[PDB]
């Protein structure tokens, strides 16, 4: 038992929803207690979604337990199908359903519907939200993707964009356009926007852009062996990272590297005399593996901060993060305890924090400038405006985002100084 | 054209889009300054508490969960040893807490964890400083506000004995509302009155054969059972929403105490004029408009009564998670006799009924809200009604304001 | 004498620099003392510019007054021509040189340079920055534009974009997109980005888009008379205004409205249930005439706020503002005095204030939420990222910017109450 | 190798990129709690204070400008009567003010308003609560820091008379620095010691034939003149930047006070040792780098002395708005002999000399800074040096830090 208040990640079945709601023409059926539908809030409220998530619960409760629970699952499945006629479905277990004997796969096949029902295995007590998204998506792909003829034109997939993803919407927009300036067209982008019938057409791409390891890696690895498709190892967040990413793509495809930089303004903003007080400002960086690794490079090598603490909440990125941290002379903090973070921050005594919504609150408690660099999504860090983290515009967005709280801090500090 | 007493109520159960009893903790704890609520359950449950709490989560609230680890599933009590060092660790944080609730969840109930007995033991091991209770808050046996009920009911058996003739108002009312309530009931001459829950553990009410109690909230069946079990006797009243509701509520108490009509009308005149005038500000936009309420809180029936009789709203289908025959009878007698009543929910069925009625204003939770707006229906988010000051005279305007607003916005946004 | 601390606009000549710095291949020569070069720090620092502004001063000082001042202006004109061989030049007087007796016109005529030198009359003691810019661009256009054969394709001009403009960069960008969406291609864009030569080829556009009246109205009128080009009377800020701007262009061109709205999210953002608490919230709007008028429509008719005070510092824009404010049942506030503003804000008790860098400060002192909608501003509201205000992305930028200080407001207040009051 | 006393100074004037004296108000007023600075000038003048003051403008500072109107241009009887009305108003709006400074601008002086007469006239009226002075800050006769000089020089004739033999340290310094100076001097046995200006109007120093003064800031020629005219004798010293400068500064004072060499080394030793450890931290990046300075304050020569001698920088061209030959003597005697000096500025010319030199670090104003970066030259904005604490021992490291930072950054981003 672990005494718990704040949680950076939800249960794995929420990650499942995250993949299902991302997609289209796919119903997900969770075997779970009445109540677990609270997770719809997340999608309809935070992401502003205009439709119910394609998720439904068997809804057992106290008066219909025992041998009824398996029956209620069969109905849940049956109904979802009759009502929505999706291209495919997925079935999984909530943590409460996990303590029962009901075989989703048994129940599932005995009903046999005219579409595939992919059973997912999400260990609710050892793993979390991110893995669940990853596993679900790998499971969907393993069940639907077949090897295919390559497309005439040089094309690629986009792997790992999901529902409650930090800036997935605009990241996908920005990455598409920077790939298209090299004449690389996108085949399917998944899960986000993809249907099960799109998962079947994955094979025909030349390679894959692995946008988010936390939600895409398993599926990327399957696609590598099953379709002889390489996948990009570099996540294009930061100017340095984007060039390296394009470089990587160039070597994967043999295409020359082309950029549009006419609107890239970060390098000059950071070079400009106006930035010199940024030099050596002590930054603490927390969030998920991917964004932390990316943030730290921009901080050190692009903005001229001194990276003074570095870590993440998701175990799955512990090693790439450890490798990254060493290059800065730091030992990676790996924890999901925000009280552990509150301590590592007090110790590191930074002048600015780049974290999640929680770090924002710790930052306020300590009276220090802060910017949000990764999920968990709150409604605010879900903009109506164009707000990518990736590629060249992304780099512009990040500069404004991070520097602003710094200037507001210096400015508040100065105002009160000359008031007497 | 008023009275749904003999109206056939639809009993319905299938897919459900409602909260578990755990969510009660989010607003309940604010009221009980002295207490802490420890959910024994899942990361799912913590995830829920976090989602419902929103911004409160960063204000070191007096709740949290002990989340089950894989090693706790392995068929091995203790179990009771884990929970115990987990409790001692909490109470040391934390010496100020005086009441501790072990709140049962689906996972804690499916693993047959004996939290009742845990409360028993830990009270033994932490007397007299801290006292520890057990109640259920699971999706399995409880819906949203039903969690307040199961909480107070667990308290009732252990309240002090007394032979005093006193009034208890039951239901966690917001601090300002409670004050106005005490004031009004003082002014009528109603001798000692106590809230349950009380603001602090050490001023809880006593109960006995001569206690009277009146419900301030509809969702209090079990607390009512528990109070009745100790000899205390209920005063039936419609719930104090709006000017009519509040008067009918105060009146049932006046009558129980033999307060003169001369005195009732005197104490009650100005606060009533006040309230009635506040409500008319919204009548333009509200009148003649058709209403639909999805089940969330058990507050829907009385509020439907407030919107029909005092706001000239046309009623449609009004659903509630639970419909308690005796408690709700005063309010049912006042509901327009056209109203289709539902207890429970088959979500897909209920949505087909909804699209067919095409109602002007729909009360629902955030699972449904935006999806419905997208379909062209104005919606009012139900959950606000459980924590906003809404009861009694002074908040009657504000209350109607809550429903007029989404309809006013809808208008304003089409030039 | 008027006792002054904060000033909403600078002196007219600074407006001249806005035009000259907006352009390329134009030198502007200013007759003024040493030290007035401080303005250079506005374009270099705030606008983050990467070359010395194309502006030079005669630089007279106390030991070089008298007959020396008219020689020094001569030398500045000579020097700036020799060294930069610009296409055309401009000459004007600062506030101190306006007190002196030298003729900027006669001297330049008598130097007899091989390019045009436009003389600019700038009443430094009664007009401000905005007028200077409006007048300069007008003078130049008057000087350089001729009637011309219409373009084979339907093209237009973008008039008004200058240097220290609020979001000029990205507004130019965004308007070009939606015009291109309708099959209209921009001829020249002036001042921002043009050369004196570009200016010569203004006449051949079918029409002019008046992007910012305060710095373009004068020239658009000229080009109406002289080249029979109508100009647009609606600034596309906000969804509703953008739609009316598109309708306006259609009437002028005959081409049908075509929009790419695949990315326009404000309407649903504002419609969505997360926005309900926004209804009725009292808003106080100040800044440009143009930006205050545009803002008020978004506030009232798009976001659902009650508009509770409208004003601007900008006397040239006072009639269209008084007209606009009447519609909301409001007296327009025409003043350039921050203290007047601070009082009016105090009187109307706003829940959110939309204005200038000053109004931000008034707001902070009052502990009220706030967002910047208008010039002038310091470095921050000159962003590295795409941040238009015009058109559809403009509409999303605008929703984000106005609503976020409000949610942070509700948030701060909620958690001070939560822990625990 | 190290003497410069004799090298020929280039004297130029043409196009300039420098601040006028009005700017001095921004950071002077902060020190002079009792005082309000009223500029009489254009909207241009108001605009410059607004720009130079940055966010200080929203902090109700104790300056402002009486911006001229069309009716004011002129003639003089009515221009003077209006100023009086505005001053009267400003004073009843803040009765906590005891000194008002009418600050002359370019527009005011071309218009020929005798702000001297106006100050004289207004002191008569507003006595005994308010003394009103007049000085020029105009672009016509002042560059940047010279406004402090004209201001302080205006105050001198009116300072109290005294026959005491007291020290006056001249030139506004940050309150933190002031205190350190005072402490070092007090524990060196030197007293009593007064600052000019003083934190408050009622605690200003008095002067007489027996007074001694020492400049803390290079730009104080007129004030020197004004104090000498009153009977005070100066103490020559290099300027207290760096461990060397601060020591020599202090040495000059202890000497003219009969302090033993013994007592000196004892008070000064710990702060000195600490000082040059803080400088070490910067030696790595600064040693061997070439330095170029456009003219802005008059700190350029002293600072180049500090950067060459203690930081190992190689000086190329050092420019200054004005070179006071006697005041700047000690510091010139310490500048590297290779140094090419310039008083004044011809901007286009100096920019060509610059390109030709290709120096590692260029000190310059914000109008020059960004365009110079864009051409691959590391720059340092000059103005910060007039408002950041940079004098004496405790600040020597920060001072060096002001010059390493920009080089560390150019490095750090490639
Ligand atoms: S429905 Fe059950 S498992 Fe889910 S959050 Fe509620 S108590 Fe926990
Ligand atoms: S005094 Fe002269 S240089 Fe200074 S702001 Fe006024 S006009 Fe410009």
């Amino acid at each position: 038992m672990k005494l718990t208040l704040w949680t950076y990640e939800g249960p794995p079945h929420v990650g499942a929803m995250r993949v299902a709601t991302a997609m289209k023409d796919l119903q997900l059926v969770l075997h779970g207690p009445q109540g677990d539908t609270y997770a719809d809030l997340l999608f309809t409220m935070i992401e502003r979604r205009n439709a119910r998530p394609p998720v439904s619960f068997s809804t057992f409760e106290a008066s219909h337990m025992g041998t009824d629970t398996a029956i209620l699952l069969k109905d849940a499945l049956a109904a979802a199908h009759a009502r929505y006629k999706p291209q495919a479905m997925a079935v999984a277990l909530t943590c409460t359903a996990e303590l029962l004997q009901d075989d989703p796969n048994g129940i599932s096949r005995a009903l046999n519907l005219p579409v595939p029902v992919v059973p997912l295995e999400l260990p609710s007590y050892s793993r979390k939200e991110n893995y669940g998204a990853d596993e679900t998506f790998r499971a969907l792909v393993r069940a639907l993707a077949v090897p295919m003829e390559r497309t005439p034109e040089v094309t690629c997939n986009l792997l790992g964009a999901t529902a409650l993803g930090f800036r997935h919407r605009d990241d996908v927009a920005e990455v598409t356009k920077l790939l298209a300036t090299m004449g690389i067209k996108v085949n399917v982008c998944a899960p986000l926007g993809a249907s099960p019938d799109d998962l079947r057409k994955l094979g025909q791409a030349h390679f894959n852009v692995l946008m988010y390891p936390e939600t895409g890696e398993s599926a990327a690895r399957h696609l590598e062996r099953a379709c002889k498709q390489p996948f990009t190892k570099i996540v294009p967040i930061g100017v340095g990272a984007t060039r390296d990413f394009l470089a990587e793509v160039s070597k994967i495809t043999g295409l020359p590297v082309v950029t549009d930089e006419s609107t890239l303004r970060q390098p000059w903003w950071s070079a400009s005399v106006d930035s010199t007080y940024l030099t050596g400002k002590r930054v603490f960086i927390f969030g998920d593996g991917t964004h932390v690794i990316a943030a730290a490079r921009i901080a050190a090598k692009e903005v001229g901060f001194e990276v003074v603490g570095m870590g993440c909440y998701n175990r799955e990125m512990a090693r790439p993060l450890r490798t990254a941290a060493a290059e800065y002379g730091l030992e990676a903090l790996i924890t999901d305890d925000y009280l552990e973070v509150e301590k590592a921050i007090e110790a590191a005594a930074p002048e600015l924090i780049l974290g999640t919504q929680m770090e924002r609150n710790i930052a306020k408690k300590l009276g220090l400038p802060c910017a949000v660099i990764s999920a968990p999504v709150h409604v605010q860090d879900f903009p109506a405006r164009y707000a990518p983290q990736m590629g060249f515009e992304g780099a512009n967005v990040l500069f404004d985002t991070w520097v602003h709280p710094l200037v507001m801090g210096l400015e508040e500090h100065l105002l009160t100084m000359f008031r007497e | 054209t008023f009275g749904c007493t003999d109206s056939p109520v639809r009993r319905e159960r299938g897919q459900k889009a409602v909260f578990c009893g755990l969510t009660s903790i989010v607003w309940l704890h604010r009221k009980m300054q002295d207490a802490f609520f420890l959910v024994v359950g899942s990361r799912t449950c913590a995830h829920l508490l976090q989602a419902a709490a929103g911004v409160m989560i960063f204000a070191e609230p007096r709740f949290g969960t002990a989340v089950l680890e894989e090693q706790d599933l392995a068929g091995l009590a203790d179990a009771h040893k884990e929970l115990d060092r987990e409790v001692a660790k909490l109470l040391e944080r934390r010496p100020d807490i005086r009441q501790l609730f072990l709140v049962g969840s689906c996972p804690s109930e499916v693993l047959k964890l004996d939290l009742d007995r845990a409360a028993e033991r830990l009270s033994g091991l932490h007397a007299p400083h801290v006292r520890v209770y057990s109640y259920t808050g699971s999706g399995l046996d409880t819906t949203f506000t039903q969690g307040e009920d199961t909480c107070l009911a667990a308290m009732v058996p252990t309240l002090d004995t007394t032979e005093a003739a006193e009034l208890i108002v039951v239901g966690a009312l917001p601090d300002v509302v409670e004050d106005q309530c005490l004031s009004l009931l003082t002014q009528l001459g109603v001798g000692p009155v106590r809230m349950l829950p009380a603001r602090r553990s050490d001023i809880e009410p006593a109960v006995g054969p001569n206690t009277r109690f009146i419900l301030a909230q509809p969702f209090l069946g079990e607390t009512t059972g528990a109070l009745e079990r100790r000899g205390a006797k209920r005063i039936a009243a419609p719930f104090p929403f709006g000017e009519e509701g509040t008067t009918l509520w105060l009146k049932a108490v006046a009558d129980a105490y033999g307060v003169s009509a001369e005195k009732f009308e005197a104490v009650t005149a100005a606060p009533r004029a006040r309230a009635k005038k506040a409500i008319a500000a919204h009548l333009e936009t509200l009148t003649g408009k058709s209403l639909f309420m999805f089940p969330d809180s058990q507050l829907e029936i009385p509020l439907a009564r407030f919107l029909a009789r005092e706001c000239g709203m046309k009623t449609t289908e009004i659903a509630t998670p639970f419909l308690h025959k005796a408690i709700m009878a005063p309010d049912l007698a006042l509901l327009p006799s056209n109203t289709a009543l539902t207890e429970g929910q088959d979500l897909e069925a209920q949505l087909d009924r909804h699209e067919a009625i095409n109602p002007d204003l729909t009360v629902c939770g955030l699972g449904l809200a935006n999806p419905l707006e997208a379909k062209g229906h104005a919606t009012k988010w139900a959950i606000e009604l459980v924590f906003t000051p809404v009861h009694f005279y002074e908040q009657a305007g504000d209350l109607a304001g809550l429903f007029s607003r989404p309809l006013r916005r809808r208008a304003l946004l089409n030039g």
